RNA sequence: GAAAUUGUUGAAAGGGAAGGGCAUUUGAUCAGA
RNA sequence: GGAAUACUGCCAGCUGGGACUGAGGACUGCGACGUAAGUCAAGGAUGCUGGCAUAAUGGUUAUAUGCCGCCCGUCUUGAAACACGGACCAAGGAGUCUAACGUCUAUGCGAGUGUUUGGGUGUAAAACCCAUACGCGUAAUGAAAGUGAACGUAGGUUGGGGCCUCGCAAGAGGUGCACAAUCGACCGAUCCUGAUGUCUUCGGAUGGAUUUGAGUAAGAGCAUAGCUGUUGGGACCCGAAAG
RNA sequence: AAAUAUGUAAGAAGUCCUUGUUACUUAAUUGAACGUGGACAUUUGAAUGAAGAGCUUUUAGUGGGCCAUUUUUGGUAAGC
């Protein structure tokens, strides 16, 4: 017998392969698995976990996050690498030329890069012309925006959107959400 | 298709054994086991016979002979771990065994095997007769008697 | 492939320790101890023996 | 271009430096060891001699061996053996005395059997069941490189610089001690010596200080 | 499917996966809804303030399409007009021939101020706008038309 | 003790090369010699028991 | 044309149940080389 | 006074007998001996020999022998129970489908998404194509009238992967997405303050607050599918006394 | 007035030096808080350990307990 200070046969909890059946995803996977182990770049660790990454651990990276990303002092020639869909973003009305690389582009989000002077390439492109990462700047996008996670820790003083299907007047806004009726949360 | 044969097959390439870190060393016998000693066999069919040690072979087997003028024991091979060597030593100087080795004993009698038996016998029962009661000895079969205890017999 | 001891196996405790050669060859294990005389003090055998 | 001879030669040049750096380190540590023993020897004697009695420095370093199953231990005990390594049944650490490492040792005293090694018990005890913690893997101290390239930072080339640095507590005594794998020991050979193991030794059972005898101890369980 | 669920691995485990002890019964804890005030409180509570209890005051025989009034941000502003046309229009801001933005047309009825636009005049034309949309189309150059 | 380092340190960068900043559990007594010199061991002994009351 | 259950034949065992596990003896039978 | 011996301990001292194991499968390594060739007990067994060549080993099976072995299922703190169901066998036999949903995951598109109410078409319940709407999302807040999200490079501070520069390296500096804490700003509600103006009672600029919102702060959602979980349904299957 | 048990601290989110903001505070640049700048890495300030740490979501079963040492209540006591 051994006193075990943690849990036995423990899986590490990461995702080691994508849970998708997209043989072009899993092509990737294996070209940034050979880039990550043959040449100790922490971009191309970093790019293979990501695409690992279940949907809602990629969100959409806008085309204005990424020129807000190139207006960084001294970014402004950097290659973004977006390890998931770019999307558009028509409140943006000046999108500078840049080089960006993604798994998808929206037809919108593509014609106004390419309108601006830039290219689209896929993220086989972007390992053959920087193999360890050179130059690149890697943006995600926001996580936490999504519907599903205002509801995560809804209780007592927490103010976190209550689980739902009808909202307004006579859906539960009398007893625990106001001090004239009973108390307030 | 009954199977639907499998997507690989194992190769059916012998691969090489690695090199092996075993020397063949000469064996270390015993010291009671010196030529010309008496010994008793423990087994085959001269089991409990009385036979004289000779040359040591290169099988690791000692050659013995009875004498077989005298109980009938022919020259022969003999595995040392089925052997008691006892405290008993005839002269083996005069006893030539040179000519005898594994391709010698290497599978009626062969007349030149019938020859090599006299010439070493001869020498055998000259240097056996100057001791009383070593021929009988030698012509009498070891056993085991009612008491006889062999961790604390000596031979 | 498989551990194998020193303590035993001197192919192996000469791969390590390369002093165990030198330990062998002098018998540092079995050394004499120069001979002194010193005497123990009276009071020291006062004590011991004191009943 | 060969790239063989040219590197094969250059390594074989630097194994032996490096055999010669270990065989210069080993003879002074055994010069080391007499002269302290010799000086210890001869401290009594002449302490004797000069009608005064000469005190002992108290010992610097224990080996600690559980003797007691992982089943029915309170969690403060229990807590000080997993923060000693003593998971397991007959597994025994090295310990550097202190007043805060003897209270461990005082909590956990009904559970382990401990003691002060001699250098031929610790040198037993590296040469044959010495593992180092290597990647968090257990891995077999069958060769210098890898005593080297674990502790090397630390100024420890070989086993037998790791072992002195066990015997003598040095500066690098706690990463020394926990690069050890925790010894697993066999049952004692002899058996313990007493009908019963969970009585203190003082009180003829197996466990608390049996200071001297854990070496005997730890001999048979090797 | 049903060769995916976990009741094909409970064939052989004698409770189904519902417990020895406590067992999958009709209603343990009533039907639907029932208790939300005795003993199913602190579920209401937690998760569910507000639900008890009435809030404000009635609407008898209320109609969406009265206060239908979609409310599109000044911060797009421009996918109303053509994506072709918009680039012609971002060129040669001038107050005259400003692009006409018929956001009725477009399903709107309210214009809010969140955004903002490029400096190039835009006349405007909502049945509804903020005060602060209009400051920004304002000093964008454009105007905003009330319209019905 | 943050100050006591403070100096300490400073004082080590200004005469040589010694901090030691770290503080140690109470260490094993080093050996000592014991002198008989006024002071010859006393022998006692357990005493028998008795009531006293 | 199953099983429960039954007859006959053949084999085997059987001092107040039978059945089973590890191991081997014995009898019968049999694969692989 | 000189030893010896006991006891304890040490030796990288020598050596005999016994048992179990032989994993790995070209070389690579660390060593030892040897001047060097090379050899080796040095990153795991080889060498020699004999008998058999089949029921001999072995498997299966019946029996015998040694030791062990309470009847399953269930409720239970506790079952072999003097607790309940079960004489036996065959066949049937119990978490299903649906409406609406939570999380997670896969897929398509993405500030949009959903062709399939319907129309066109068809090799005719299929497949293929399609307009206007509609649903959800892109704005919230207030009971409501109503109002409605940039002072700022869409902020400051701290940490932050990655990237950039220098450095052999260690490290130093720069930029820092997501995310975490915090201080701010903006939108709605509440409480205040109350400018020009004026149908003199309207209007509500500006500046605030231990108040409050399921908000803004370069959008993420929509649709399909799957496990799991929820509610209503006969609702895992069988079961009342009753009405 | 113990023993056992128990709170906190053992540093870079630290220490030290100079001086910027405020509608707070002071008689007062007085203090308070937040700062700019500058200095200090071998032990960055006890020991031991660390199949790493931190974080999130969603769900099952459970919500009859019982026994042993020790402390202990009611009871003569109890397999209470
Ligand atoms: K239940
Ligand atoms: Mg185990
Ligand atoms: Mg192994
Ligand atoms: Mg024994
Ligand atoms: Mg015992
Ligand atoms: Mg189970
Ligand atoms: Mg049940
Ligand atoms: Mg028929
Ligand atoms: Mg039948
Ligand atoms: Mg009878
Ligand atoms: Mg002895
Ligand atoms: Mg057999
Ligand atoms: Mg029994
Ligand atoms: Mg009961
Ligand atoms: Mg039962
Ligand atoms: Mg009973
Ligand atoms: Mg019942
Ligand atoms: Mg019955
Ligand atoms: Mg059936
Ligand atoms: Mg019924
Ligand atoms: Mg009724
Ligand atoms: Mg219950």
């Amino acid at each position: 017998g051994i006193d075990h200070t943690s849990k036995q046969h423990k899986r590490s909890g990461h995702r080691t392969a994508p849970k998708s059946d997209n043989v072009y995803l899993k092509l990737l996977v294996k070209l940034y698995t050979f880039l990550a182990r043959r040449t100790d770049a922490p971009f191309n660790k970093v790019v293979l976990k990501a695409l690992f990454l279940s949907k809602i651990n990629r969100p959409p990276v806008s085309v204005s996050r990424i020129a807000r990303a190139l207006k960084q002092e001294g970014a402004a020639n950097k290659t973004v690498v977006v390890v998931g869909t770019v999307t558009d973003d028509a409140r943006i009305f000046e999108f500078p030329k840049t080089t960006v690389a993604a798994l998808r582009f929206t037809a919108g989000a593509r014609a106004k890069i390419v309108k601006a002077g830039g290219e689209c390439i896929t993220l086989d492109q972007l390992a053959v012309r920087a193999p360890k990462g050179q130059n690149t700047l890697i943006l995600r996008g926001p996580r936490n925006s999504r519907e599903a996670v205002r509801h995560f820790g809804m209780g007592p003083h927490k103010g976190k959107a209550p689980r739902i299907l009808s909202t307004g007047r006579k859906f539960e806004r009398a007893r625990g959400r106001r001090r004239s009726k009973g108390f307030k949360v | 298709s009954a199977q639907k044969a499998p997507k690989w097959y194992p190769s059916e390439d012998v691969a090489a054994l690695k090199k092996t870190r075993k020397a063949a060393r000469p064996q270390k016998l015993r010291a009671s086991l010196v030529p010309g000693t008496v010994l008793i066999l423990l087994a085959g069919r001269f089991r409990g016979k009385r036979v004289v040690y000779l040359k040591h072979l290169e099988d690791n087997t000692l050659l013995i002979s009875g004498p077989f003028k005298v109980n009938g024991v022919p020259l022969r091979r003999v595995n040392a771990r089925y052997v008691i060597a006892t405290s008993t030593k005839v002269s083996v100087e005069g006893v030539n065994v040179e000519k005898f080795n594994v391709e010698y004993f290497a599978k009626e009698i062969k007349a030149e095997r019938v020859e090599d038996q006299k010439v070493v016998d001869k020498a055998l029962i000259a240097e056996i007769k100057k001791t009383p009661l070593l021929k009988q000895y030698l012509s009498a079969s070891f056993s085991l008697k009612n008491g006889d205890k062999p961790h604390m017999l000596k031979f | 492939v498989l551990k194998k001891n020193p303590l035993k196996n001197k192919q192996v405790l000469l791969r390590l320790n390369p002093y165990a050669k030198v330990f062998a060859a002098e018998k540092l294990g079995s050394k004499k101890a120069e001979k002194t005389g010193t005497k123990p003090a009276a009071v020291f055998t006062e004590t011991l023996k004191h009943d | 271009a060969e790239q063989v001879a040219a590197e094969r030669a250059a390594r074989k040049a630097a194994n032996k430096e490096k055999r010669a750096i270990i065989l210069e380190r080993n003879a002074a540590y055994q010069k080391e060891y007499e002269t302290a023993e010799r000086n210890i020897i001869q401290a009594k004697r002449d302490a004797k001699a000069a009608g005064s009695y000469y005190v002992e420095a108290q010992h610097k370093l224990v080996f600690v061996v559980r003797i007691k199953g992982i089943n029915k231990i309170p969690p403060k005990p229990r807590k000080v053996l997993q923060l000693l390594r003593l998971t397991r049944i007959n597994s025994g650490t090295f310990v550097k005395v202190t007043k805060a490492t003897l209270e461990l040792l005082k909590l956990i005293e009904p559970y382990v059997a401990y003691g002060y090694p001699s250098y031929s018990t610790i040198r037993q005890l590296v040469y044959k069941r010495g593992f180092g913690k290597i990647n968090k893997q257990r891995v077999p101290l069958s060769d210098n490189a890898i005593i080297e390239a674990n502790l090397g930072k630390y100024g420890i080339l070989s086993i037998d610089d790791l072992i002195h640095e066990i015997i003598t507590v040095g500066p690098h005594f706690k990463q020394a001690n926990n690069f050890l794998w925790p010894f697993k020991l066999s049952n004692p050979s002899g058996g313990w010596g007493v009908p019963r193991k969970f009585k203190h030794f003082i009180q003829g059972g197996s466990f608390g200080n049996r200071e001297e005898f854990i070496n005997k101890l730890v001999k048979s369980m090797n | 499917p049903s060769r995916f669920t976990k009741t094909r691995k409970h064939r052989g485990h004698v409770s189904a996966g519902k417990g020895r002890i406590g067992k999958h019964r009709k209603h343990p804890g009533g039907r639907g809804m029932a208790g939300g005030q005795h003993h199913h409180r602190i579920n209401m509570d937690k998760y569910h303030p507000g639900y008890f209890g009435k809030v404000g005051m009635r609407y008898f025989h209320k109609q969406q399409a009265h206060f239908w009034k979609p409310v599109l941000n000044l911060d797009k502003l421009w996918t109303l007009i053509p994506e072709d046309k918009r680039d012609q229009y971002l060129k040669s801001a001038s107050k005259e021939t400003a692009p006409v933005i018929d956001t009725l047309a477009a399903g709107y009825g309210k214009i809010l101020g969140k955004g903002r636009i490029p400096n190039v005049p835009v006349i405007v034309k909502a049945r509804f706008v903020s005060k602060l949309a209009e400051e920004k189309i304002r000093a964008a150059g454009g105007v905003v038309e009330l319209i019905a | 003790r943050v100050k006591a380092n403070a100096a300490k340190r400073a004082e080590a960068k200004a005469q040589g090369v010694a901090v030691q900043l770290k503080r140690q559990p109470a260490q094993p007594r080093e050996s000592r010699i014991v002198s008989t010199e006024g002071n010859v061991p006393q022998t006692l002994a357990p005493v028998p028991y008795e009531t006293f009351i």
